[PDB]
RNA sequence: CCCGGCGAGGGGAGUGAAAAAGAACCUGAAACCGUGUACGUACAAGCAGUGGGAGCACGCUUAGGCGUGUGACUGCGUACC
RNA sequence: GUAACGGGGCUAAACCAUGCACCGAAGCUGCGGCAGCGACGCUUAUGCGUUGUUGGGUAGGGGAGCGUUCUGUAAGCCUGCGAAGGUGUGCUGUGAGGCAUGCUGGAGGUAUCAGAAGUGCGAAUGCUGACAUAAGUAACGAUAAAGCGGGUGAAAAGCCC
């Protein structure tokens, strides 16, 4: 029991989207925005 | 191991003297592009020249098949407008005949830098005399 | 041994001292001076000074000879350039660049 | 009017292999004062084929 | 950040990329995109875990020989030389004492050794717990953290 | 001290752990521009590489037919977003 | 510009029928290796004995990781017997990468396990700086005009007389 030796359950501390940074990631170049249209802009999306 | 590739160095070429009278043009073509190539060597080698020296004898008496001797046209453009020549196969072998033979067999032959090289390695004669007797020429029956 | 002679910030762009540069490498001082004085050109002034200077340093701070000196190494690198403008038609601004060199020269008794 | 492309240094070099500059081929020498000069020049101290042209 | 608002060039009409402000983030001197704000970083530890995480704490203290309970703890003057010789009879380099009431000759003693801390019974916390590599309490320090975990 | 125009700029000497820390001064990357060396290149056509591959140079190390650089010739091959 | 077999050429090297060979793909098989998903030995705090089968991929969804700066662990550890950074070489992993070391550099760096992000750029006629290209090319700003002697000077078509 050290302050270097404590770790947190499996699966409770998932990573988090970082989008548009790379090919690789997966979520490169748009996002995951898809392509042209008012969902892909930035503050785009229709009300409730 | 690696496959066996011809050195261009230690390479032997042969002489050998072809009489064309009578002999269709384009079926005595393809075998004087083989042996120019060195197709008929086992130790062929695409990038190398195994080929062997070719005279060829008597190349204003080669034989063309149906009317090809008065409806054979050769053409060429000279690079001007107007440019575009052409000759007949009889007029070709009047005015120049080792030149049917040399087209023949230079179309047959790859393009590249390597092709031209094995082209200079025919010899084409109008004649039945050539003077290359000093490399003793052995007499081919094709 | 070899002397080193330098002139650097020479008024002058590389391209137009290293005309004259070429002619003299691998040359004896002698033959190299004669040269000089016979090449109509500004960067000729540059370089044969340079060239005196390396013969001069090899005899006072190496003891060495006239006769056995030749010039082994020359080269000329780019020094900083000087930012100018030029006003050019209907108010439009040019950038001048003032290139200079850097002139080096190695005289060597081998 | 104006390129399309960037040449290339090698292009660079290629257009500038005839500036290089040519070396006088020799120098004459004067016969009798003996300082190099260029032919049919007079020398730096005004003698010419040894004749002693105006030298002030 | 500093400057105008007045667009730096025209819309068209210039080879130029269109600007619309000095202080755009793609500029130099000038933007920061999502620049930071202060903010509070504290989180809500419920109670019961709180008090479920020093529990456990302590059990593997003792598991592991950590904890060292003594009747008392004090020293006769406040003199770091009188606790740092104590500490060496006992073998101990980095210890947190904690002791029922905090003894004003005590935490004076222990202020300048870098490695000894002295806390009063309601001032433990799980850090320094695990931090130290001795724990020692008093009988009266054991019987006061009883009551507060319950 | 020396070359130079009682220049600019250098070469020595000296200081310093270091002057390739010399004031255009810590470290000193890339584009870009040069000198030297090895190899290739003036009958050969195109995204310039890739697969095959001779020759040359160099290094081996207990001939060991290996490594490194270059790349004649040859199959395929029309950048990226 | 042959320009209506890709070409050479072909009277079969064309066409029809029949037959037997061979060439021919990243298809199939063989050999070695990696990974995903299934069932079986309740095996096992599970790797396998094995076992089948799958693995082109945009938008997009899911899963698992590398590295960077900063906080704790760290008044620890490495470091003038040479840190970071720079530049080579060798080795190493499926990849992002990692390890060692020569030279440069001359004072900081930081394991492990956790924590937090101004965390990764080739493009946006992106922003700033530097440096190329065209090129030693255009041009040197009124076609009122210069020539010579002497002087000074390191040097005079331009300065002085």
């Amino acid at each position: 029991m050290r302050l270097n030796t404590l770790s947190p359950a499996e699966g409770s501390k998932k990573a988090g989207k970082r989008l548009g940074r790379g090919i690789g990631s997966g979520l490169g170049k748009t996002g995951g925005r898809g392509h042209k249209g008012q969902k892909s802009r930035s503050g785009g999306g229709v009300r409730r | 191991m690696k496959t066996f590739t011809a050195k261009p160095e230690t390479v032997k070429r042969d002489w050998y003297v072809v009489d064309a009278t009578g002999k269709t043009l384009g079926r005595l073509a393809t075998e004087l592009a083989r042996r120019l190539r060195g197709k008929h060597k086992a130790e062929y080698t695409p990038h190398v020249d195994t080929g062997d020296y070719i005279i060829v004898l008597n190349a204003d008496k080669v034989a063309v098949t149906g009317n090809k001797r008065t409806d054979k046209v050769y053409y060429h453009h000279t690079g001007h407008i107007g440019g575009i020549k052409q000759a007949t196969f009889e007029e070709m072998i009047a005015r120049r005949p080792e030149r049917v033979i040399e087209i023949a067999v230079k179309g047959m032959l790859p393009k590249g830098p390597l092709g031209r090289a094995m082209f200079r390695k025919l010899k084409v004669y109008a004649g039945n005399e050539h003077n290359h007797a000093a490399q003793q020429p052995q007499v081919l029956d094709i | 041994m070899e002397t080193i002679a330098k002139h650097r910030h020479a008024r002058s762009s590389a391209q137009k001292v290293r005309l004259v540069a070429d002619l003299i490498r691998g040359k004896k001082v002698s033959q190299a001076l004669d040269i000089l004085t016979y090449t109509n050109k500004k960067a000729a002034v540059l370089v044969k000074k340079v060239l005196e200077s390396a013969i001069a340093n090899a005899e006072h701070n190496d003891g060495a000879d006239i006769d056995d000196l030749k010039v082994t190494k020359i080269f000329v690198d780019e020094g900083p350039s000087m930012k100018r403008i030029m006003p050019r038609a209907k108010g439009r601004a040019d950038r001048i660049l003032k290139r200079t060199s850097h002139i080096t020269v190695v005289v060597s008794d081998r | 009017a104006v390129q399309q492309n960037k040449p290339t240094r090698s292009k660079r070099g290629m257009r500038r292999s005839h500036d290089a500059l040519t070396a006088v081929t020799s120098l004459s020498v004067d016969k009798t004062s003996g300082e190099k000069h260029l032919r049919h020049h007079i020398t730096a101290d005004g003698y010419y084929r040894g004749r002693k042209v105006i030298a002030k | 950040v500093t400057g105008s608002g007045k667009k730096p060039w025209r819309q068209k009409g210039t080879g130029r990329a269109r600007s619309g402000s000095i202080k755009s983030p793609i500029w130099r001197s000038g933007g920061v995109t999502f620049a930071a704000r202060p903010q509070d970083h504290s989180q809500k530890v419920n109670k019961k875990m709180y008090r479920g995480a020093l529990k456990s704490i302590l059990s593997e203290l003792v598991r592991q020989d950590r904890l060292i309970v003594v009747e008392k703890f004090s020293v006769e003057a406040p003199k770091t030389k009188l606790l740092a010789q104590k500490l060496k009879d006992m073998a101990l380099e980095d210890v947190l004492i904690i002791t029922g009431e905090l003894d004003e000759n005590l935490f004076l003693a222990a202020r300048n050794l870098h490695k000894v801390d002295v806390r009063d019974a309601t001032g433990i916390d799980p850090v320094s717990l695990i931090a130290f590599d001795k724990v020692v309490m008093t009988a009266d320090a054991v019987k006061q953290v009883e009551e507060m975990l319950a």
